[PDB]
RNA sequence: UCUCAUGGAGAGUUCGAUCCUGGCUCAGGAUGAACGCUGGCGGCAUGCUUAACACAUGCAAGUCGGACGGGAAGUGGUGUUUCCAGUGGCGGACGGGUGAGUAACGCGUAAGAACCUGCCCUUGGGAGGGGAACAACAGCUGGAAACGGCUGCUAAUACCCCGUAGGCUGAGAAGCAAAAGGAGGAAUCCGCCCGAGGAGGGGCUCGCGUCUGAUUAGCUAGUUGGUGAGGUAAUAGCUUACCAAGGCGAUGAUCAGUAGCUGGUCCGAGAGGAUGAUCAGCCACACUGGGACUGAGACACGGCCCAGACUCCUACGGGAGGCAGCAGUGGGGAAUUUUCCGCAAUGGGCGAAAGCCUGACGGAGCAAUGCCGCGUGGAGGCAGAAGGCCCACGGGUCGUGAACUUCUUUUCCCGGAGAAGAAGCAAUGACGGUAUCCGGGGAAUAAGCAUCGGCUAACUCUGUGCCAGCAGCCGCGGUAAGACAGAGGAUGCAAGCGUUAUCCGGAAUGAUUGGGCGUAAAGCGUCUGUAGGUGGCUUUUUAAGUCCGCCGUCAAAUCCCAGGGCUCAACCCUGGACAG
């Protein structure tokens, strides 16, 4: 508001904060999942939701969201994480990138096949 | 029997050798400095007639600047350094004879 | 370039004064005109110069670890000398 | 010492020169003091700003071979 | 109605509705990007951001026989000519890589005064007379090797002495200091020594500008100044002794934390925000620390010495080494290429020249990493037929779309010719028989990817039933789902299309331009007052701001304007300028 009063430094940004500190300025981050399992939403969500618990190579362990419809997903299974967040799972704050490492991808996926790492069919 | 370092190894050798004459070359100034420092002192404290003890000290003045200069010119110092070392004997030989009374500028 | 006038804050040391120079600057952002002061170790033989004196600044080789500054007689000031008053 | 000599540019395959007044020591695309002829192989085209070059020879600055030559077909070495 | 302006978009979400404050979220640009699907070509660029973590192999700095003594290849022999270790000469301080450290005169800018300077110019004088060594070589000898040891031996542009010197010391008197020859038959050339200049390259000093933290408040004793002696190429607490008590600090010292800096790049209507790859300048570093030596220049990446850590070789006694040079291997990682060709061009080094060496560079190869261009056909095509899908069974729609008939051949294929880039004597081209040009076939060889609830362009049907799943936000999904999955259809882009990460925008959401504080977040409980900021009227002075003119500079490249060249464009080149 007053000029000497700005003239003290008296405007600050707000810096910008990620939403994915665990990836560490990085699109993709290789984990291996300790845990697989599902969880409950958040209401009034219903239904069984798959993640994994994956422990990152910056270190840290997540829990991250699989998409598609069905997996081959078990312990000590090395596979590709990306951000993103899915607002129904408290916490939850990446993906599981499908058909990439260990990820198959998804099986007879006929639309939108890039999203989920499916060939094209001849 | 073949060789190939030229650079490093020839190079290497020459300075050695020329290091030690350069080694050489120093030595000579700080000694007959060192002399000079000796005949100075001598003649400061004691009380002798500079007319008659300024002749050996110059003869010793004398040698030194010729090391000096030998020096300057076979290259083992720079000249802008010789320059001080021949100011400083000056000096010290205008500084004794004022203790003993024979010149003082004023103005 | 131009030289720094200033005003003395300090004349204890031997050959040697403690200036005090004021400048006006334009902030970088807000365009409002700022008072800076900085000190100065003038080097100023026959120690002429008093406490609360106004000096002119001068620049010349490195005296000392500091001293940079030649002292010297202020250059053109108004008079505080009383005038006419037609 | 200085040297008038050509500095590369344009682009891969298609060369194009300046000549320039620079330290011997500086790169060969580095910086200089004073830009001065500009030269061409495939377009033919020459041409050189005389008054710099000779104020250039005058105070000693060595040419190289290619340039040498330059100047030599636009006459600069007679006028010295 | 002259002149200026070529620029500022919104939408959803709190409520039963409304208006507002306020956050979250979205639409746009940009990447040194990565991943998924798909992938025809060309043009110009780009390519370890992480571990300044380790390195196997090979190559990245030599040259001069016209300084010099030798011996080794030949030849018939010192007529010819080659190589070669060694001493000497210059060069290895440039070029190349990286960003760890550095909050500093390190960098940008603008000044200064006490300096240095090989090579290159310009200029003033010179080069007498002697002598002594040391490698090489020889002999003896020690070592697995690496590398040594003794005694002899020898040349020089290599060392030492003396004479002379427009220089150095000094108030002076005086004192002191230099040389080198090699070519050629001679002329002459390249050198050598001492001064005195020039330009360029470095060293210093200072104004200004140069991140976050007060839950970091006092810090500094060679520290701040003075003298005397030393030291440096030069000024200086650079050093040292003595004297004095200063210096810096709430306008943020010190301490901690991060960071190479700048031309620039990206974004913004602008004001300004974020950043510092390629390209260009400067700094700093070379396995981790410390030294110096040589030298015009280094405290020296491919030099020396020492300590340390690590790898290798060893016949065990000892040695060898430093990819953050070009390739390359391991490793870390989401992720970043060939153990390529060439000195032909430009630039360097040495050489009298001939020339030699250049992983600088010039080029190729690999990769849709990005930007730009082109293609995957053009024209005609009953309004009749198969089929998909929808349908109130009337018909609609995929669809002039295909099939089908003709034209064309960029690209593809098979043959031919075939550059400029090379510079003034010819010769000499890695790229490459590539770019381009002429012929012959033939629609022939080449379309995917997101989305379709609102923002947001584009809709229906079958399958599922709070399940399986979607989602950027609101939120969708419990029997007919325009929001899930499939189908058909449409829409958007297009050799790319999406998803994630990063930054600016929108955000007037840190507000100078551009907000607020009665009730929404927000006026110290109230005064007194120090620094600090602002402050009535009139005349004069001055000219620090302020204004106007002129000059210097703010490197080139980039951005902007005007032309020109690659068929166009991207890209390159010339010229010029507003800002500030
Ligand atoms: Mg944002
Ligand atoms: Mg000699
Ligand atoms: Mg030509
Ligand atoms: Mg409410
Ligand atoms: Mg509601
Ligand atoms: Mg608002
Ligand atoms: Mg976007
Ligand atoms: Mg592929
Ligand atoms: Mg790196
Ligand atoms: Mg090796
Ligand atoms: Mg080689
Ligand atoms: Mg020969
Ligand atoms: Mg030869
Ligand atoms: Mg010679
Ligand atoms: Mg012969
Ligand atoms: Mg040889
Ligand atoms: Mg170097
Ligand atoms: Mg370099
Ligand atoms: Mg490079
Ligand atoms: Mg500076
Ligand atoms: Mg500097
Ligand atoms: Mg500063
Ligand atoms: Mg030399
Ligand atoms: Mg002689
Ligand atoms: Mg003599
Ligand atoms: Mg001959
Ligand atoms: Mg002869
Ligand atoms: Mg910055
Ligand atoms: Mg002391
Ligand atoms: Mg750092
Ligand atoms: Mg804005
Ligand atoms: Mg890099
Ligand atoms: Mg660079
Ligand atoms: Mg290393
Ligand atoms: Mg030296
Ligand atoms: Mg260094
Ligand atoms: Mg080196
Ligand atoms: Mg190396
Ligand atoms: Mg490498
Ligand atoms: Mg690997
Ligand atoms: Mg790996
Ligand atoms: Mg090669
Ligand atoms: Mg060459
Ligand atoms: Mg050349
Ligand atoms: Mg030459
Ligand atoms: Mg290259
Ligand atoms: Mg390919
Ligand atoms: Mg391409
Ligand atoms: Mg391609
Ligand atoms: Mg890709
Ligand atoms: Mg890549
Ligand atoms: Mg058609
Ligand atoms: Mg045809
Ligand atoms: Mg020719
Ligand atoms: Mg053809
Ligand atoms: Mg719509
Ligand atoms: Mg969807
Ligand atoms: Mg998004
Ligand atoms: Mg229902
Ligand atoms: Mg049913
Ligand atoms: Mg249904
Ligand atoms: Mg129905
Ligand atoms: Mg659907
Ligand atoms: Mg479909
Ligand atoms: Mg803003
Ligand atoms: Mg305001
Ligand atoms: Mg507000
Ligand atoms: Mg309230
Ligand atoms: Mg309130
Ligand atoms: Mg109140
Ligand atoms: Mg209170
Ligand atoms: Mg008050
Ligand atoms: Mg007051
Ligand atoms: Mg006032
Ligand atoms: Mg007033
Ligand atoms: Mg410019
Ligand atoms: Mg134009
Ligand atoms: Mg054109
Ligand atoms: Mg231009
Ligand atoms: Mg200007």
């Amino acid at each position: 508001p007053t000029i000497k009063q700005l003239i003290r430094n008296t405007r600050q940004p707000i810096r910008n904060v990620t939403k994915s500190p665990a990836l560490r300025g990085c699109p993709q981050r290789r984990g291996t999942c300790t845990r697989v399992y599902t969880i409950t939403p958040k209401k009034p969500n219903s239904a069984l939701r798959k993640v994994a618990r994956v422990r990152l190579t910056s270190g840290f362990e997540i829990t991250a969201y699989i998409p598609g419809i069905g997996h081959n997903l078990q312990e000590h299974s090395v596979v590709l994480v990306r951000g993103g967040r899915v607002k129904d799972l408290p916490g939850v704050r990446y993906h599981i990138v499908r058909g990439t490492l260990d990820a198959v991808g998804v099986k007879d996926r006929q639309q939108g096949r890039s999203k989920y790492g499916v060939k094209k069919p001849k | 029997t073949l060789k190939k370092a030229d650079s490093a190894a020839k190079r290497t050798r020459q300075a050695e050798t020329r290091r030690l004459r350069n080694k050489a070359r120093k030595s000579e100034v700080k000694t007959r400095m060192r002399k000079v420092f000796e005949a100075l002192d001598a003649l400061k404290k004691k009380s002798g007639a500079s007319t008659e003890e300024l002749v050996p000290i110059d003869n010793l003045i004398a040698e030194a600047y010729s090391a000096i200069d030998k020096a300057v010119v076979k290259g083992t110092l720079h000249r802008n350094t010789a320059a001080r070392r021949k100011s400083r004997l000056a000096r010290n030989k205008k500084v004794v004879e004022i203790h003993h009374g024979w010149y003082t500028p004023s103005l | 370039m131009r030289s720094m006038q200033g005003k003395v804050i300090c004349a204890t040391n031997d050959k040697t004064v403690n200036v005090e120079v004021v400048r006006l600057a334009p902030h970088p952002k807000y365009k409002r005109r700022v008072r800076k002061k900085k000190k100065y170790q003038a080097h100023d033989p026959d120690n002429q110069f008093k406490v609360g004196d106004w000096v002119q600044l001068d620049k010349c080789r490195p005296i000392s670890k500091t001293k940079t500054f030649l002292a010297v007689a202020p250059e053109g000031r108004q008079s505080s000398a009383t005038r006419p008053k037609p | 010492m200085v040297k008038l000599r050509l500095k590369r540019c344009g682009r891969k395959q298609r060369a194009v020169y300046r000549i320039v007044a620079i330290d011997v020591r500086s790169r060969r695309e580095g910086r200089d003091l004073q830009k001065v002829g500009f030269y061409d192989p495939i377009k033919s085209q020459t041409y050189l700003n005389v008054p710099a070059i000779l104020d250039f020879l005058e105070k000693g600055a060595q040419p190289t071979e290619t340039v040498y030559d330059i100047l030599k077909r636009a006459e600069v070495f007679k006028e010295f």
